[PDB]
């Protein structure tokens, strides 16, 4: 559909459990190449219909990073009725596409 | 007895980091709290200490910014490069500047949690020899408690404003408040002559600000005073202005400016005071009164012997909090790893405070390690220490003929700048001219001084500065052939060059 | 036996006149020669050898240039400057360059006057073992002639440009033109690897210019390799582009253009060759055939031996003419002077050529002393030397966030550069980790290293680089917690940064 | 009356010798300050026209300034039938100002 924004830990478990197909966003505001691919994920948000898509800011909603055990951005983990199966780091957009259609096209 | 762990620490800055971290890669069970009371002016910051958000990171950033615009005005021009409406923006500066604090904010909060250390970003303070309380986030509605079987004290330093100074802890900044300051500096009067003073209004005047600077006696106290001067003198001859003698008495809110009456009872507006006198150890909410812990009150610093113990025998201090030890980030971060390995590995190595090496970011740079001139007289006796040195001019800067800015033009004759270098090694006659003194004024000083630093730790002896060859064109190989002493009575004035109205 | 002169020495290059004025300065009385056959191209200039005209001087004052740009585009912006317009003239950089130049020829000079060194502006060949023809300012109409007790060969080295290569020596420059140069560089072809060449692409890149670099097989031969590339490709993400293997096979004057075909048959217009790919003994007339001096004719340097000895026991040679010694200034003086006072002072002092510390001013620079890691391995065995290593970013460059240039960008998302910065100590594991060889590459490396090589000199272990205490934030510092080594396999690359497009 | 530059030194002896009072200005054409005060001694020649003004460039009639001992620029020498008599160095105009009306005014 398209990309929101988590602020809370319950939240984003809650939206992950039910929704079983999930993938996520993890960006930083200070972080150039998590912003140089904001705009392409918010594309895939659109046209993959057969996911859900989120952002979750690792400064903000510090408890889920330090879970999810992310130590670098932008990490885009995929889900599985809540269980992670992939994930991958970087600002490249094929990367990310190639990482989406593997689960979504 | 049984504790929640084996090492609670209080403070996130160099030393407590450094010390959780080495603790936890030897087994033990670590906890660490940080937490950022507000400035004066309420300002607030991410977790590393002093160094990282308020001290040398951003101060050294900004000291390029300025470094960098002294280039644009004093040399570019000679060197071919030309140029429409160069002007700065204080905005832009302190956005960048804080993007980068923000990332190594993170960078040390996921670099604990991988040496498997718990941090909580809580309040805290002792109940008990092994006991601490404390507040998460703040909030003083519900006080937890945690136990340790040893405690590590490394709450570092904040700023003081003096308590004699009508409107000064109201009005006036402080280096808490300067890396982020939202309104841009404008007419700026920096209190007090410590490093800090001097760092702030280099960057500040070389940024495009009127500046000014008060000082009670002398610059850069403590330090080496030839080199003090000639620091001064060229942070002057490029606009500064030092009103010497003269501190503020009182300050008075007055719209978007400030005014100030001067010990001299005269009075001047400006757009910005900021104090930097000296730094007290932050250890006032910590109840350490409930413990008989021995501080030195006047310092505000935990006393601390040789090993970091306090006089109760389950709770340290290292780092800037206690007294005696240089308010540098890798001493801190060495004294807070030692104590670790001697708490949780058995180790036997105690913490060695000698010869630190130094280096102060004034628009012309100060390094140094060892004893100052003067300091080598009293300890040691005027007839039997060596001092060679030698000023000089640095190759890039020469070849610009840079000139006074005007308010340090005696008349309208004295253009050319002073000899931009010194360097100095203060030496024991009666050991064989054993270097224990190292100073050198003049462009990339903590570069230049690391090495030799590293040189007077291993006892070297003017021979061997004499017997290495130096690397050319370099301000550092100056010292490797550095024949002229004091005592010889010859001249030590930089050979050659422009200055002194006639090139020879 | 009686002569005019007790030394008369040929060359007035750092060598020449660093032995000429301690001779005199011991009772000898003194003829120094000085004479400059122009270039391929016919430029000339003053007294001071190499070094001050056509070398170490000139190319540090245009590497200022050039670095001051890169400031200016890469860096500025972010740091909160703005211009409009900005543009390089290469006329005025030449013009303050050669001021300076000047001034340092008029001072060069009055100092041998002042040490009683009589100077005579005259080409010079020796007539005999003992007597030495020459010929005022060049003029071989008339033929002078002196004695000497002791004769000084001290002519140094000049740049050589191919026999095998149609329209080189004819069309193309050297380093003894680059400084001088009255038309801007334009379009630049530099054929060669060595620190010469690149030193050269650097600036003139940095300047604005286009820039093409001809390598035959590898950058900086003889230079620890990891280094080299870490420089190489520091220059490529900025601009510089790096012909491989390719050569040029002919040069073909064409109008105010040059065309070069190349020996993959390729073929590319440039407004300027410039050959660096090395310099041979300046020998060729000085008649040391007719006292059979044996010389290695490929470098067309003298064979001296360890007291600065010829196989004539009355002629003797220093600095870059000598075969195996390092073409450094101070290495020129140090052996220059060291003889002085064995002829004429009775010292028993050698000239030490070990541990002699580098410096490249390249855009990125280098520093080192003593061995590389290839060469550390091949002389004392590859499990028997530990190399400590680190790759990091320089403080003031990482909050930019350069982006690579364009013709190093692989994809539209290779963007962020590589790590700037690295430190590398090559160690022997059966000595106690005493480190035999130290590298550097960043900013100011020759200011890095100088204090550095003083260390290596007083036989410093690697646990007495992890007892210095760093100076932060600073460059250097990174010695003085390197850990990582070579064998234990662990990642030594940039820890942190937006490196590699991910913050992390 | 004016200046002129000398390029040899039997024409810097001749000239001196022969001429009783006689100033002279040291300069080198890459020196700033001597640059800096060539204008005002310019003017000095026309105003003050009891004593001889010349120019001697010191790189190019190097004999001659191997012999005046001149170690830096501008260096103004003032001569009485041919020997040197004061000695001034700088290019403050107020000092040669006041160095040629205590011979000259
Ligand atoms: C303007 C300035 C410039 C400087 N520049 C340099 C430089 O160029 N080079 C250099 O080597 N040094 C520099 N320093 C010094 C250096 O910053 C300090 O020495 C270093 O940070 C000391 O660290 P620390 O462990 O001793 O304490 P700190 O850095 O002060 O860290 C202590 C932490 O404890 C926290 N704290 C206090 N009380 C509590 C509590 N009750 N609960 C939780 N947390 C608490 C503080 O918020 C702080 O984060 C500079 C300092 C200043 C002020
Ligand atoms: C591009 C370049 C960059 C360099 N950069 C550096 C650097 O950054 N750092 C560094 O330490 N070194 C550098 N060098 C090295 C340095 O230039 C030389 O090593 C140094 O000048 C050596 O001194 P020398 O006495 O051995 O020889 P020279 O300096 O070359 O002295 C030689 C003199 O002999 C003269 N001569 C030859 N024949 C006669 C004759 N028949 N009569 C009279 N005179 C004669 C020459 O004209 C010349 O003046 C650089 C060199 C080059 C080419």
């Amino acid at each position: 559909g398209s990309v929101k924004i988590v602020t809370s830990q319950a939240e984003f478990d809650s939206i992950i459990s039910q929704n079983e197909l999930v993938i996520v966003d993890f960006f930083a505001e200070w972080c150039g190449p998590s912003k140089r691919i904001a705009p392409f994920y918010e594309e895939c948000s659109k046209t993959y219909t057969k996911m859900v898509f989120i952002k979750v800011d690792v400064d903000e909603v510090s408890e889920v990073t330090e879970k999810e055990n992310i130590t670098s951005m932008p990490t885009f983990k995929v889900y599985k009725n809540g269980s992670s199966v992939d994930t991958l780091l970087g600002a490249n957009d094929s990367a990310l596409k190639q990482l989406i259609e593997k689960y979504a096209a | 007895h049984t504790y929640d762990y084996d090492y609670v620490v209080i403070g996130g800055g160099p030393g407590g980091m450094a010390s959780a971290k080495e603790a936890a890669a030897h087994g033990a069970r670590v906890l660490l709290f940080d937490y950022v009371k507000p400035s004066s002016q309420g300002t607030k910051w991410g977790i590393g200490g002093t160094c990282v958000n308020v001290g040398c990171v951003p101060k050294k950033l900004m000291h390029y910014a300025g470094h960098m615009g002294s280039i644009f005005k004093l040399d570019s021009k000679a060197y071919g490069w030309k140029f429409d409406n160069l002007k700065h923006d204080w905005k832009k500066l302190v956005t960048t500047v804080q993007s980068h604090i923000r990332s190594l904010n993170f960078s040390y909060m996921t670099g604990l949690r991988s040496s498997k250390v718990k941090y909580i970003n809580g309040l805290a303070k002792l109940k008990d020899k092994n006991t601490v309380s404390y507040y998460l986030k703040g909030d003083l509605s519900k006080e937890e408690t945690v136990t340790g079987k040893y405690i590590l004290i490394a709450t570092g330093c904040r700023p003081h404003i003096p308590d004699d100074v009508e409107g000064a802890k109201e009005l006036s900044i402080t280096s808490d408040d300067i890396f982020s300051l939202k309104k841009d500096p404008g007419k700026t009067l920096v209190v007090g002559a410590s490093y800090v003073a001097l760092e702030c209004s280099g960057f500040l005047n070389s940024l495009g600000y009127d500046v000014t600077v008060a000082v009670r006696s002398i610059v850069l106290r403590g330090f080496d005073q030839q080199c003090a001067v000639k620091v001064k003198l060229y942070m002057e001859e490029q606009g500064v202005m030092f009103k010497n003698g003269i501190l503020p008495k009182k300050l008075t809110k007055m719209d978007d400016k400030i005014l100030v009456e001067f010990s001299d009872k005269t009075s001047e507006l400006y757009d910005t005071v900021l104090y930097a006198i000296g730094r007290k150890g932050d250890i006032d909410g910590l109840n350490l009164e409930s413990l008989n812990m021995n501080v030195n009150k006047s310092n505000n610093k935990i006393i601390a012997d040789h090993l970091s113990c306090t006089n109760i025998p389950s709770i340290f201090a290292v780092g800037d909090v206690a007294e005696n030890v240089p308010e540098l980030a890798p001493v801190a971060i060495k004294a807070g790893e030692i104590l670790a390995r001697r708490l949780f590995k058995d180790s036997d190595e105690i913490m060695d405070y000698s010869y630190i090496p130094t280096s102060i970011y004034t628009p012309i740079e100060y390094g140094a390690c060892g004893y100052s001139e003067e300091k080598a007289y009293e300890l040691y006796g005027k007839s039997n220490v060596e001092v060679f040195l030698q000023e000089f001019n640095n190759l890039e800067i020469s070849a610009v003929h840079r000139q006074k800015h005007i308010r340090a033009q005696k008349d309208e004759y004295d253009l050319d700048v002073s000899s931009t270098c010194l360097a100095k090694l203060v030496c024991l006659k009666n050991e064989d001219n054993r270097v224990i003194g190292f100073h050198y004024v003049g462009p990339n000083a903590g570069e230049v001084t690391q090495g030799m630093a590293l040189a007077l730790r291993l006892k070297v002896k003017k021979k061997d500065f004499d017997n290495c060859i130096g690397i050319h064109p370099t301000d550092a190989e100056s010292f490797m052939n550095l024949f002229v002493t004091i005592s010889s009575g010859l001249s030590y004035a930089a050979k050659g060059g422009s200055g002194g109205g006639k090139c020879g």
